[PDB]
């Protein structure tokens, strides 16, 4: 996965990093919130989903980085996939797992919707408020 | 802090009195400040530009002659060498001026002149804490130069190097410059200790060194107390006596016995000294956390280079402070940033000490000087 | 608390006041929702939230808001706080109350969230399309 | 010397006019980094019967936290009635006073004063303050305030300027 | 002491991080110690030339 298209204003925002992201996660995309610190983490943190990341390389603890909500993400596959070769099916909705972090196209209650794929590649970024159902039959 | 865009709204015309906030923004747009000067000033004295250098490389071994014969041939003899190199952190900063249409047309142009001003003391604040946390954070830094990791430097801090051997004292793996008093107030065993500290890496007033002080004024009122033969804080006895600057208030000499103790010259490099006491002088250091001093060596043969080594960008056009553009422009909304970018590290590990004053247990960071903390 | 990212293409719209805003209100953040008429009231109007609202000082009826639905808030509180003393919390989500467009970091089934925090200071505003919950169990 | 804050009419506005500071909500503005709250105050209560240094180096410190330091080129004076003057003039560095004090500073007499003996040939580090001041008698120094008799003080009082 | 015969292998690097070992070497080609210098003053007013053998 790679930023393709993010707008600093209102669609993404800086924050410092909470750990040591490593290069095992090197263009992997998650989903991420903000613990109670302030400081982004994998999953929800306090803050519920607050966006989804890509990191180039690995990077340190209180480094800043850039979340997305609103924008185009290129070479696209779920996050267990290998990045560059794994890519995502076209047309389809994206959730993310709360708990890991980890998206992929399988709904359900308790997810957080990220985005959908306009062709299997691109991920057109667009996270929404709260889980994809808070009131199960 | 405060902060966002500049709004119609945030405009004053005049007080209730009738006076013109254009005149009192006018008082702000072109004045330097006293406080952000000795800042300045604190980096330039404890800093130098980075320049690349081998460590001081290894002297090779040294050959014998050998008994000669009528008959046979000698043995052969032979040397090797060896050299090292240090590294320097680098990161980049940049602030925000946003404004509406609305307040540009309406604000008096002493505001903005006035906030350009307070960017350049913003700049003044950010480079005086990152010069100072490079010596106060007892911490080894990762950096990447060309994408390959380094290792960056505090003050010797219990880690595996070994200081170089001087005049056949060789030291072990745990060698520390980050020192605890052991009591609550400062005394003279603290004061020679540390001192000794620097002074057995070299550095030493017959090297033609000097080594400065520098304290906050709850330290200086206990140092300035000592006298010779007595006792002082926590049972220590003063092995010297403390001698006034020429320049401090009048004070009567307490025997025929006269103060063991050359007196100091009013100013040190263009600030203000106590006095002395062993042979380093005391300066009052108004930026200095209360429960900490700085020992440094200054000058000679080993110290003609300042403590922290500056790092900027590679690239003259991406050094210095600059201003860039920004991406909201003219209508509604205006943006301009600006931005710099440089780095810290200490080459000489052992050419200073922070002493703190506690009563037991390891050393603390000063909040205001955590690497992590702010930007002040 | 005060706007510091705003876009406006899409990030928020330009509409008139329903009503005066005093000084009493300036410099707190309310949700505020679309009346009927066509105009910025506090709460769901018609609309339901249709995003919120800053003054920097009180403005007349029929004047023109910049109302946000995407951006950064800084100096940020919740709305019965002081502004400029009573900050938010760093990391938490925070909530509209539809009827008076009150917002504070206590959820609620009928509430709408307006975005969360990134430290103290800072809200992320995007504010969802709809209540928390619409159909408690 | 009265502590309390008062009313004044300007072409018809009302404004305040102020003594020193008295725990009132001014906030002193930042000197040398120090940061001041309110409740800041020059209306000092000594806790002790007779003076003692540690008085006098509190009060005169409380002057130059704001600046009017000797660095910036001031003099501070203390203008006081002979009971106290008789206390400060005999004060010596690291000797005790009235309260179990000890004396950061000695007291140094002025040229003119009855003179004294020293321990030692060299006698006096620095420079011995002047006879005159603004053309009053100064009975010397502490902490380098000059120290003035002045008659029309109060006998409990000092004035540090 | 170190002994034997100077052999390839001994040599370790033409350059390393861009530093060259000819300038290493460099820096040893005319250096003299002091304790060197402090010896040969010893022996100038310790000794005299012999002349005379007996």
């Amino acid at each position: 996965a790679r930023y393709d298209k993010y707008n600093p204003y209102g669609g993404g925002f800086r924050a410092p990093l909470a750990a040591d992201w490593t290069d095992a996660d090197a263009g992997k995309l998650y989903a991420v919130g903000i613990n109670n610190v302030g400081a982004v983490v994998k999953g929800a943190g306090q803050s519920g989903v607050a966006g989804v990341l890509v990191l180039t390389k690995g990077a340190k603890a209180g480094s800043i980085v850039d979340v997305m909500k609103f924008g185009e993400v290129v070479e696209f596959g779920p996050t267990s996939g290998t990045p560059g070769t794994d890519f995502g099916a076209a047309g389809t909705a994206y959730y993310a797992d709360t708990s890991t972090g980890a998206i992929n196209s399988t709904s359900g209650e308790a997810k957080v919707k990220v985005g959908h794929t306009v062709g299997a590649q691109r991920l057109i970024v667009a996270v929404a408020d709260g889980v994809v159902d808070p009131s199960p039959a | 802090n405060q902060g966002g865009y500049n709004t119609a709204g945030d405009i004053k015309y005049k007080t209730a009195d009738g006076v013109s906030y254009d005149s009192l923004w006018n008082l702000f747009s072109n004045v330097t400040d006293e406080w952000n000067k000795h800042k300045s000033k604190m980096v330039q004295l404890m800093t130098f530009p980075v320049t690349n250098q081998t460590e001081k490389v290894p002297r090779i071994g040294q050959f014998g002659f050998e008994k000669a014969s009528e008959f046979g041939v000698p043995e052969s003899k032979r040397t090797e060498l060896s050299f090292y190199q240090l590294a320097y952190d680098f990161e980049d900063y940049d602030l925000a001026f946003r404004y509406t249409w609305k307040f540009l047309r309406d604000a008096p142009s002493s505001q903005i002149k006035a906030y350009h001003n307070q960017a350049l003391q913003a700049d003044a604040k950010l480079i005086h804490r990152k010069v100072m946390e490079a010596i106060f954070d007892n911490r080894e830094r990762e950096a990447d130069i060309e994408g390959l990791p380094y290792k960056v430097y505090p003050l010797y801090n219990g880690d595996n190097m070994i200081p170089p051997e001087y005049n056949g004292t060789t030291f072990s793996t745990g060698h520390n410059h980050y020192l605890v008093s052991g009591g609550t107030k400062i005394d003279s065993a603290d004061v020679e200790m540390a001192a000794d500290h620097i002074r057995e890496h070299g550095y030493t007033e017959e090297n033609g060194t000097q080594l400065i002080a520098f304290a906050h004024k709850a330290e200086i009122q206990e140092v300035r107390r000592f006298r010779f033969g007595q006792t002082n804080n926590n049972s220590a006895v003063a092995n010297y006596d403390f001698v006034q600057s020429q320049g401090e208030s009048p004070l009567y000499l307490p025997n025929a016995d006269g103060l063991l103790g050359k007196q100091p010259q009013s100013m040190w490099k263009g600030l203000r000294v106590k006095g002395s006491y062993d042979d380093v002088l005391w300066i009052e250091e108004p930026t200095m956390p209360a429960g900490y001093v700085l020992f440094l060596a200054t000058g000679g043969t080993l110290a003609q280079q300042n403590l922290v080594g500056l790092r900027e960008h590679e690239d003259a056009a991406w050094r210095g402070l600059r201003q860039i553009p920004g991406n909201q422009t003219r209508y509604p909304l205006i943006d301009s940033f600006y931005q710099r970018s440089f780095g810290t590290g200490i080459r000489q590990r052992g050419g200073a000490v922070v002493l703190q004053i506690k009563a037991s247990g390891t050393y603390d960071i000063p909040t205001k000087w955590t690497n992590g903390g702010g930007f002040e």
